[PDB]
RNA sequence: CGCGACCUCAGAUCAGACGUGGCGACCCGCUGAAUUUAAGCAUAUUAGUCAGCGGAGGAAAAGAAACUAACCAGGAUUCCCUCAGUAACGGCGAGUGAACAGGGAAGAGCCCAGCGCCGAAUCCCCGCCGCGCGGGGCGUGGGAAAUGUGGCGUACGGAAG
RNA sequence: CGGCCCCGGCGCCGGGCUCGGGUCUUCCCGGAGUCGGGUUGCUUGGGAAUGCAGCCCAAAGCGGGUGGUAAACUCCAUCUA
């Protein structure tokens, strides 16, 4: 009924701005060229020692141990999840193929 | 072009192809002097993204520093003070090794201006850096309007005052709630501003 | 080898970058013949090789280079390690040669890293295609073997002679 | 040290303060310097008004001051685009531009573009030669005035909707109450808990 | 064996040019105690001060958010009044202690590395030629720097074709 | 107030550079031993550690930082070091 200072829907009622967000918010997006150069340098450099150890761990059914190892190597847990995902992807992309 | 490739290749400096190069270059730099002139930058992309241009008047120096924390110069480890100041062994310098490298380079060459620096190699006993110096009195730099700011006498010895990119980090400057130490200028300026008694005429 | 490299050099000697003297000459003659003949394009674009690692990379990425030649006397190897894999991915023929100064002399500079052949005359197209095949069968078709090959790991002769003495004395004891 | 009865005091005079004491004995001289600088700047820029760059309509962020409105730094790029003038020309026209500010409410967007249109309509600029368009034959005898004070075209004086008086409706006697605010606060506090309870109930089904 | 090119390098009283040191009231970087208070004293306070070292300018630093807030949002930095002796820190003892608002003084914004296009259209030096008072820059020709990357066009507020 | 001498700008007579705005179609869009984490010192009012530094571990591109109490799941706001 009446707009209240507290509640699920508080504050003075206004209309939203449908304007396009600024281009600085769009940063480090997946680009074709960037993905190409990254994938080209990845196969040239190979992998890191801890990356190879984690791939060996993923090859065995022990996955929580590899997650803990990655969380101990890199800083936070949210980075460890993404690293584990990338390692599983690179292990399942070409090693599963003939 | 290719600088993006070199950057994305140097980013993964733990692979074998890069580790071999870093080890060989560290071994090669260990035999040279503590301070010398590199005729061309080992990291061209890193020098370009710092402000190095392939033209006359820009010099590159390679300098090594001793890795490790500092020790108190007190004799026999005696401070003659309260126990809180008995920390002779485990003390850490406020400035970084890169910053003290830039400082040593600018002290050895006063006629040149330290622009920036970057890391090339390191080991257990040494850490190597490459610094960029500008000749403020060369005609190829004084005539270019984009680099005329390095000629003014206000930028004399930027490395000894923390104006470089390495010293700016150790100064503690920044904008946000995490940098309330030095609001305006330096932490000493903030201290002088917040610890002065304002006595107006009418009070 | 000393034969195919010299052949590639003799081929490149025809498409050398145009020097500054004759560049000023042609720029002075262009403004004169333009007012003389009143023509739009009286001089066809001359096919010339492209120098510089950035230019070579931007050409091979867009698949505009017919051939790539690389030097190996570069001090920082990282500026060059990425190029052979890129040419293998793009399918263009790449070849490594000895002497950046020798590569350099054609471009009238002290040091030149890489050179890309993009446009070739109709009468040199056959001579170029005759050598791109031998280059592909030497570098492109053997890329997997080159990537799997590990060099170095060679001990000194003073350390090989002693192990030879030991293996001889051991073989004389076994049989 | 203490006395019979008194407020406990903690004076911050334990430091060495007498060697850093700022006395304002140069305050009249500073005010005179500032006044002379203002006069010199206005005399040098006489055709342009003091505090030349027009400033937009700006609402205070915090809830303590969000009821009043104040001046700001510059107009947003969206407001410039709705006004129809280029971004870089507004600076030499005399319009301060703030590229960092965003626009979240059309209610403020329309007010800002209206202020910009009013400034543009009231603006009269001088050319080098009469060959420049968007002007008149005579510049109103120096525009009837050379310099303006305390805002270029208009200050940010507050206006308020009147809502003078009206007849009370029927259900207004039992429309709102303190219980309404109490229920609103209770729902805002127990919103997620009820959702989790409904989820765990539908789980059993 | 020699020659030549490149690359890491050495010497000169080579041609031209630059730094040293002094003052240091104000400013910047480092480390730097104790007397005192805590009615004693170790944590703490004195103090991130004094002393010590390194630098410049009439100002220096700062300065265009990897910001503040959680509502009707604001918008570089610097200084003043308030916030405030407050939030908070502390043998939670002595004591220490900000910040965001808001109102004022002033308010100027931009560049580059990268990504791409331009036959390197770029820059330094040398010498004769056409110019002005007290002397330095405009047009011409060769010696170097530079393709391991000059310069215009570009900068997150998008840009290019 | 006058007269005299010296210095600096505002208007006018040679010389060298010199396409902006909007819609549409196509492409491009980023700073690394760095962030962050562990640990040890100094410092801060900053408290499951505000900032700096030494050693070790050391990345991503629907990513990263911040949202003042550490940790997991989800969403939101702001910025692009
Ligand atoms: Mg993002
Ligand atoms: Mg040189
Ligand atoms: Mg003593
Ligand atoms: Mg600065
Ligand atoms: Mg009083
Ligand atoms: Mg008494
Ligand atoms: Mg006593
Ligand atoms: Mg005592
Ligand atoms: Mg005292
Ligand atoms: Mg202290
Ligand atoms: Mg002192
Ligand atoms: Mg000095
Ligand atoms: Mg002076
Ligand atoms: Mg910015
Ligand atoms: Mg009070
Ligand atoms: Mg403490
Ligand atoms: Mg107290
Ligand atoms: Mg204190
Ligand atoms: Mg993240
Ligand atoms: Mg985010
Ligand atoms: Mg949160
Ligand atoms: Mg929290």
């Amino acid at each position: 009924r009446y707009p209240m200072a507290v509640g699920l829907n508080k504050g003075h009622k206004v209309t939203k701005n449908v304007s396009k967000p600024r281009h600085s918010r769009r940063r480090s997006r997946l680009t074709n060229h960037t993905k190409f150069v990254r994938d080209m340098i990845r196969e040239v450099c190979g992998f890191a020692p801890y990356e190879r150890r984690a791939m060996e761990l993923l090859k065995v059914s022990k996955s929580k141990r590899a997650l803990k190892f990655i969380k101990k190597r890199v800083g936070t847990h949210i980075r460890a999840k993404r690293k584990r995902e990338e390692l599983s992807n690179v292990l399942a992309a070409m090693e599963e193929a003939a | 072009g290719a600088y993006k490739y070199i950057q994305e290749l140097w980013r993964k400096k733990q692979s074998d192809v890069m580790r071999f190069l870093l080890r060989v270059r560290c071994w090669q730099y260990r035999q040279l002097s503590a301070l010398h002139r590199a005729p061309r930058p080992t990291r061209p992309d890193k020098a370009r993204r710092l402000g190095y241009k392939a033209k006359q008047g820009y010099v590159i120096y390679r300098i090594r520093v001793r890795r490790g924390g500092r020790k108190r110069p007190v004799p026999k480890g005696a401070t003659y003070g309260k126990p809180v100041h008995h920390g002779v062994n485990q003390l850490k310098f406020a400035r970084s090794l890169q910053s003290v490298a830039e400082e040593r380079a600018g002290r050895h060459c006063g006629a040149l201006r330290v622009l920036n620096s970057y890391w090339v190699g390191e080991d257990s006993t040494y850490k190597f850096f490459e610094v960029i110096l500008i000749d403020p009195f060369h005609k190829a730099i004084r005539r270019n309007p984009d680099t005329q700011w390095i000629t003014k006498p206000v930028h004399k010895h930027r490395e000894m005052r923390g104006l470089t990119s390495a010293g700016r980090k150790s100064r503690g400057l920044g904008k946000g709630h995490k940098f309330h130490h030095t609001i305006g200028g330096s932490r000493r300026a903030a201290w002088r501003r917040r610890n002065t008694l304002q006595l107006h005429r009418y009070r | 080898d000393r034969q195919t490299a010299t052949q590639l050099l003799k081929l490149a000697h025809k498409y050398r970058p145009e020097t500054k003297q004759e560049k000023k000459q042609r720029l002075l003659a262009r403004a004169e013949k333009k007012a003389a003949g009143k023509g739009d394009v009286p001089t066809k674009r001359p096919p010339v090789l492209r120098a510089g690692v950035n230019t070579v990379t931007t050409l091979v990425e867009n698949k505009k280079a017919q051939l790539v030649v690389i030097a190996h006397d570069v001090d920082p190897i990282e500026l060059v390690v990425f190029l052979p894999a890129l040419c293998r991915k793009m399918g263009v023929p790449y070849c490594i040669i000895k002497g950046k100064a020798r590569l350099g002399h054609l471009v009238h500079r002290k040091t030149c890293t890489t050179v890309a052949f993009t446009q070739v005359n109709s009468e040199d197209k056959g001579a170029l295609a005759k050598l791109v095949e031998a280059i592909r069968t030497n570098y492109n078709d053997r890329y997997d073997e080159i990537r799997r090959h590990w060099g170095g790991n060679v001990l000194g002769p003073k350390s090989v002679a002693r192990i030879a003495k030991l293996e001889k004395a051991k073989a004389k004891e076994l049989a | 040290a203490p006395s019979r009865n008194g407020m406990i005091l903690k004076p911050h005079f334990h430091k060495d303060w007498q060697q850093r004491v700022d006395t304002w004995f140069n305050q009249p001289a500073r005010k005179i310097r500032r006044r002379k600088a203002r006069q010199a700047k206005a005399r040098r820029i006489a055709p342009r008004p003091a505090s030349g760059p027009i400033r937009p309509i700006v609402r205070c962020p915090t809830v303590r001051y969000h009821t009043k409105v104040r001046a700001g730094r510059g107009f947003s790029l969206e407001e410039l685009r709705v006004a129809g003038i280029h971004k870089k020309v507004a600076r030499t026209i005399g319009i301060s531009v703030d590229p960092r500010r965003r626009n979240k409410s059309t209610e403020s967007l329309q007010a800002n573009v209206q202020r910009l249109k009013e400034y543009r309509s009231k603006l009269i600029l001088f050319p080098r030669k009469p060959s420049a368009p968007k002007k008149g034959d005579s510049s109103a005898e120096e525009l009837k005035l050379a310099t303006q004070l305390t805002g270029p075209v208009m200050p940010i004086r507050n206006v308020y909707k009147k809502e003078k008086a009206r007849v009370i409706t029927e259900e207004e006697k039992n429309f709102k109450a303190f219980a309404s605010l109490r229920m609103a606060r209770a729902n805002a506090r127990l919103f997620g808990i009820r959702a989790k309870r409904a989820k765990e109930a539908a789980e059993q089904d």
